[PDB]
């Protein structure tokens, strides 16, 4: 596993910053989606 | 061959004296 | 492209064709054939 | 229909094969089969001009190995009102 | 019976024997035996598809050098409705 | 008018670029536009054998860069009454 | 007759002109078109053995060229009469 | 029909396994067997030509390995009248 | 049954032995013993198609080595009608 | 019919000519002749496709060696209904 | 009966040629002729096991090289009983 | 609007992604997705040959990556009368 | 719509084959066809921007190789009141 | 037992094996055979786990080498419910 | 519950799978599985945007190995009111 | 039925594994189970004559690899009178 | 739907992109638009917090190659009411 | 119209050129002048696609060398109907 | 329940170990334990198609190097209900 | 609310700012807080997936960089029935 | 069922997944959750032997990788009564 | 030159075309320019 849950605060500044930031690695059920999926943004 | 749950976990599980 | 169906004295006969084409199957009986009279084809199909 | 398909043949087996393609190739109205004499046969189709000119094709296309074979195939888009004398109207 | 076997002929003589051939070969029945003119005798049989084309073959076997010889050998399995107004319906 | 005329092409877009082509081309009616299966689509149009073989020409030129392209292009002057029966009226 | 003619085409328009083919050729009776799926296209005719076997040659010799072209083209002179209920005896 | 298909073997085995192949294949009607003497055994059926054909090469296939075998395998378009009289007339 | 079981034999010993090996091995009818000529002797047996495959292997097997020995062991599962003038129905 | 067959040339004798022989080659209509200006003269003739064909195939031939000679020929088989606006219904 | 016999083929003529051998060969009922999709065709039939396995195998010969090809011969001697609801009882 | 814009696709999710970039780029009205079969699917629009054009050149790309793609993209800005009666008036 | 689309030629047959390509082309009204003089025909259209884009575009690609050539084909997306003085209504 | 077992073959004649195999080995009752088209068929079975488990792994034994073979084997151990709306209940 | 999730397989086994882990994932009301033709399959979903994008990735993953395998996952957070004429509603 | 079919084996694991694959093969039932003494078990079953070799075949083939296999495969078609007294009427 | 998203962006163009983009990607109302100064122009969009995430990613993506381009992208699911009172209430 | 063309420059000069430009171009409407800030300066134009796209590339053509310059040129054909409250409808 | 799970082995110590091995494994029921005669001792165990699986290894593995050894472990999901007539039903 | 939300958290500090950032962020219920033990604390919030989703990424960035860390974060759209059993209903 | 199947994780977010995924895969109730300290805790499963594999082999899949991670993943078929008194009988 | 009227992303759009055409003059002010945006013609004559 990566050593922390969340990416470093300085990697880079997240897509979307506000409640849809992508630094934290939210398991399970997130709304999420990976290279199979299209129709996303 | 044969999808579904059997083939889900290889190596994590004990305790299976599951036949052949 | 296309020869423009020309007719046997050498005219230019243009817009729609009843001509050979290598597409359309059906009507190629004869294609080559001279048929004497008045034309109704070109002198591609025909070589008049 | 007015044009006039004509195909002239050595013999009357080319004859027959020549008005039974055209006959069936097209709309064409088979009307003739006159013997000019010497052995020259000639089956007359008379229909519109795109009709007869498949016919036509289709029958000297059709004989064109039968016998001694095609000595004409011949189209007249509109025949003058005078040469329908000397032409076979009825069915035979 | 509705298929049309044709043998073309140079002189009567191979005709007669091409109709003897066809006629005891299969069950054809022999329609007519036109001259044409020029020397061609076009001797006509019309019976099921099958007796046509045994028929023909025999005809034009055995007329095949029996004289000038042969012309034309040729069967149409169905002739078309027009075609028959210009076929012998009984020999003369 | 009786000669058919039909288009077979690997989708339906290219099948309704052919039946444009074809009807704008010369005076011919679509009569069906059918679904064979397997992606293949057939349209057929009716007319006089002279504005048949020129739709036809015009449809196949126009649909075969289109879509996944042209399969067949077939021109019937006359078809035997027996075909009519397996052949659309008028379009679905 | 009783005989069964069938020619399998990839497509309707090869099948078609199978079709016309056939009925000209010889004395068949055009009973069924069939849509196999997936392409093939059957199209079968009743008559007497010896017609059947010259329409099908017609109609395999004139849809090999036209379309994707001839899958399958057989006859069958006696038909039992369990299949007779998988066959189309009505024309379309 | 008037053709006759002939297929002669050795023994009734191979006999028995034609005529059931020759009236399957085509329709053809069987007129007898006869015990010709010396272990041949032939058998006749009588049909138009087309079908004695398809009739005759299917009992010619069928008993070809069947027991001693197959002497000949013939067909005979039209059988002169005389040859009538030795022809039997209905099986026994 | 209808299914027709046949077994030939040079000489009739070895025909009568594979007839009791028949009828004693499955529910089987003895429907004829028939002299062909030039030594062969045909036993003919009926029965359902599972019955007669059991009795003529049984048949030959018991027959195979009294006397001259077998010629043939033919079964036809479904016999055509016409073949069944030319098969004995009680055994004489 | 409605196929427009029109034919241009440089002055009034070859458009004269042109239309003599388009009307005696097919049948057509002639529909109208009009002064472009600048010397062009275009006779225009309406038919079926099949015979708008024919005819200008024959009025490009006869105006070809006549006066200043040919311009344009042209067939439309079928016009747009807003075409027909600027076209003569008949010669005035 | 009870055995049950499949035959599946690509396109229908192969699969007819196999249903009348099948139907010819044993006492089996053609209980479905089914277009699984793609060209794929089914003919089913059930009847004794001995029977079965005759039809199936005389099935399989006669449709191995007709058209596109035979896909699977399988014989069934005893379905479960619950199979007995999706195989079919009578053709459409 | 009388233009038509067409997107074929293979599968279903590429036409419904196609479709839904159509209406939201452009003024074009959904007219009906048609399974052609064989995995093709055709999604048409109807608007002014602008508002068209624009609809149909986002439909095709945002349906490129979706799925197996798009198979064909085909602007008609007017279509003749007679094809009206094979393109679907409303969605099903 | 007010776009302007214009088409100049050298002769009335350009014009009138430009006019069909145009009209067919899309959803273009024809304003008129004004003789210049010196041989010169300018068939003016008018419609929505993208219609007479495609329009215009598609008369040009038509009358290029008709007749003695095209002059000039030209689009104004939106003239000036003043000028639309000077512009035919109507097809005259 | 509510688990679900899942054979996709290419072809009916495997899938038929296919569900007569799991039905046989193991308890599960069949509930369905889907014709998902282009060839596909899929027999679907509903048992505890471990029996689902068993018949799969014979169904998919037993329709391995049977024509076109086997596409998927699948088990679902617990099904959601609203997936039961797409699943067959009984066969049909 | 308005944005729309699709997944599309070749066969219904790997688009059962799909349905089934697309449905366990999160609240997604399965509304159809389509049967498009040529093997492909398609289940669509619909909820929350935040649920359908947890769906479709389970069914992605879940249906990636199973069978011949996954074609398309798609999400469209809302479509619009013409496309939804073309989503099925309730599964048959 | 009346044939018996009978499977010998080392042990009773190879017996109970023939019995189970007699059974599901075909149409039979389990008179009883034997043992012979020195490992020998013995299963014998019923049916019609066909049935019980497909299942004896089938049950040989299971059990030939299961413990010490197979020892003794047979069928009986007919049992005589006097042997029934000493086979098992039905199973314990 | 109270969730808060935000797309900044310098210059109009790029704002309205986003906006029409964000609408049109997911259920999102525009709620505002602000000139902040200095070439800073902000859009709201409320909504379900799914949607609204789905509808800023979308706009972010197609605002960010328009015009000087993208600054911010934010969402805020549940904002507190004493911020409520600065955001727009609605688009005037 | 519905179509939006947005032009933004740097400083008002360029934007009273394009806005001069783009009204000039085609049959646009004029439909606000907004001061973003910052030296922003954006003109929006409202009309059809067709008519639209001519005017933003006719308008960028004009102000691209004019003062500062340039920033985005923007054509949206179809503005979502919650856009259109931050769009201005006409210019104060 | 109905799966069955049997193993063979020389002398009784295996099979006592293999029975204690196979229902201390998995919850399956010892029904019988069966002298067959020659030093062959067989013990059959019924349970869940899981349970049986689990404890038959089990079983097996455990006798392997206990006395003579392990002559067979036999599994049967499910026995055809014929076969239950000569199982034990528990052990004596 | 039935989607599931989880921080894990080495201590209780962690674990309250994760709390409160989660409750704060979106509209979500904080269902309990569990001390798992090893210095683990778990804290559960109960909400629409899209709200949890929220709520989750403000809770992991909140206590990310408080106490010693935070340990995992996981969303649960769909909670099965019995999983509830092992979740606090409401905070302690 | 009473097979016991024991996922051991770190933490209690991982504890909850796997649970999760064990009652959905298969048959199996949750019974206990364990906190054996030290920031182990067990989720223990209670179900028929092929139930409780397929969800031990879902949950350990599930929670592989989820917080923490996973200790261990066992099943017991049958466990000795003496360790039901340590087992909990449902979870709180 | 019909060629096809591509788009930026490789598509053909074939049918009518409203690309700019050799022929045709009038509609050739800005033909060339990157107009941001909902696509109206070829990347053929634009670029993308």
């Amino acid at each position: 596993k990566p050593e922390l849950v969340c990416a470093p605060r300085s990697d880079q500044m997240d897509r979307v910053s506000g409640e849809g930031k992508e630094r934290c690695h939210i398991t399970g059920d997130d709304w999420s989606v990976n290279k199979h999926i299209t129709g996303t943004a | 061959r044969i999808t579904g749950p059997g083939m889900l976990a290889t190596g994590l599980i004990t305790g299976t004296p599951e036949f052949r | 492209s296309t020869e423009q169906s020309l007719t046997c004295e050498g005219q230019i006969i243009s817009g729609t064709s009843v001509d050979a084409s290598d597409l359309v199957t059906g009507n190629e009986i004869g294609e080559q054939q001279l048929i004497s009279g008045d034309a109704y084809v070109g002198a591609q199909q025909t070589g008049c | 229909g007015i044009a006039l398909g004509m195909i002239e043949t050595r013999g009357l087996v080319p004859a027959i094969e020549a008005a039974d393609a055209m006959t069936k190739a097209a709309e064409v109205r088979l009307v003739g089969r006159q013997f000019v004499g010497g052995g020259y046969v000639t089956v007359l189709v008379r229909g519109e001009t795109g009709a007869v000119n498949a016919a036509v094709r289709a029958g000297a296309d059709a004989c064109e190995r039968v016998g001694d074979g095609l000595v004409a195939a011949h189209i007249i888009a509109r025949v003058h009102s005078e040469v329908e004398n000397i032409l076979p109207k009825a069915p035979q």
